[PDB]
C-alpha cells in the first residue's frame, strides 16, 4: 500500500520540482527527505522501513 | 437580440453571431445588463482564433465590476480567472496578481483557481 502511495504522490505532482507553492513544495520535499534519511535505533510503529521506497519513489 | 445570437452560435455561424451581440449591447438601457453578453462575446472571438481582439472586451466586462462598486457577479468571476491566466502567458505577473485577489469572493472552485494563480505570480513577482 505504501509503494502505491509513493507512486501516487509522485505521479500527481509530476514536473512540480523545477522551481528555482514553492514554499509548500519545499516543505513536502524536506518532509520526504526526512522520511528517507531518518535513522531510528528503535523501530517506530507508524514510520517503519516499508515507506522508504515510497518516499524514495 | 440576445436570443438570436444564441441560435447563430449554436448553428456554427460565428461570423454572424458577432454582429448580433453588438446590436444587443446598444439596445440595452443599463450597462450592468451587458455583463453576461461581454463574456460570451469574448468567447466567440476565442473561437475565431484571434486572442488579441477579445482582450478589449475582457477589459470592459471586468471594468463594469469596478464601475458598480464591486458587483462581484458570476459571469465576471470567469472573466478574471481567464484574464489572469492569459496574463501569465504574457509574462506580466504583477498585472495578473491583483486580478486573482479581486475574484477571491466567488464560487468554491473559483477561489481556489485564483488562489493557486496568486501563489504562482507572487513567486515570480
Amino acid at each position: 500500500y505504501r509503494l502505491a502511495a509513493g507512486i501516487s504522490l509522485g505521479l500527481i505532482n509530476l514536473g512540480a520540482g523545477q522551481t528555482k507553492q514553492n514554499v509548500m513544495y519545499e516543505d513536502l520535499t524536506t518532509k520526504l527527505l526526512e522520511i528517507v534519511t531518518s535513522t531510528y535505533d528503535v523501530e517506530n510503529d507508524w514510520i517503519p522501513e516499508n515507506s522508504q521506497i515510497g518516499a524514495v519513489i | 437580440w440576445q436570443v438570436l445570437g444564441e441560435c447563430y452560435s449554436k448553428t456554427g455561424n460565428k461570423v454572424e453571431a458577432i454582429k448580433c451581440y453588438k446590436r444587443s449591447i446598444k439596445a440595452s438601457q443599463t450597462v450592468d445588463q451587458n455583463t453576461s453578453i461581454y463574456y460570451r462575446l469574448a468567447q466567440l472571438y476565442e473561437e475565431l482564433e484571434d486572442l488579441q481582439e477579445c482582450k478589449k472586451f475582457m477589459m470592459k466586462c471586468v471594468d463594469v465590476e469596478e464601475l458598480l462598486e464591486g458587483i462581484v457577479t458570476d459571469e465576471t468571476v470567469k472573466a478574471r480567472l481567464w484574464l489572469a491566466i492569459f496574463e501569465i502567458k504574457a509574462g506580466n505577473y504583477q498585472l495578473a496578481y491583483d486580478y486573482a485577489m479581486g475574484v477571491s469572493s466567488g464560487t468554491s472552485q473559483e477561489i481556489e483557481e485564483a488562489r493557486m494563480l496568486a501563489r504562482e505570480c507572487r513567486r515570480h513577482m
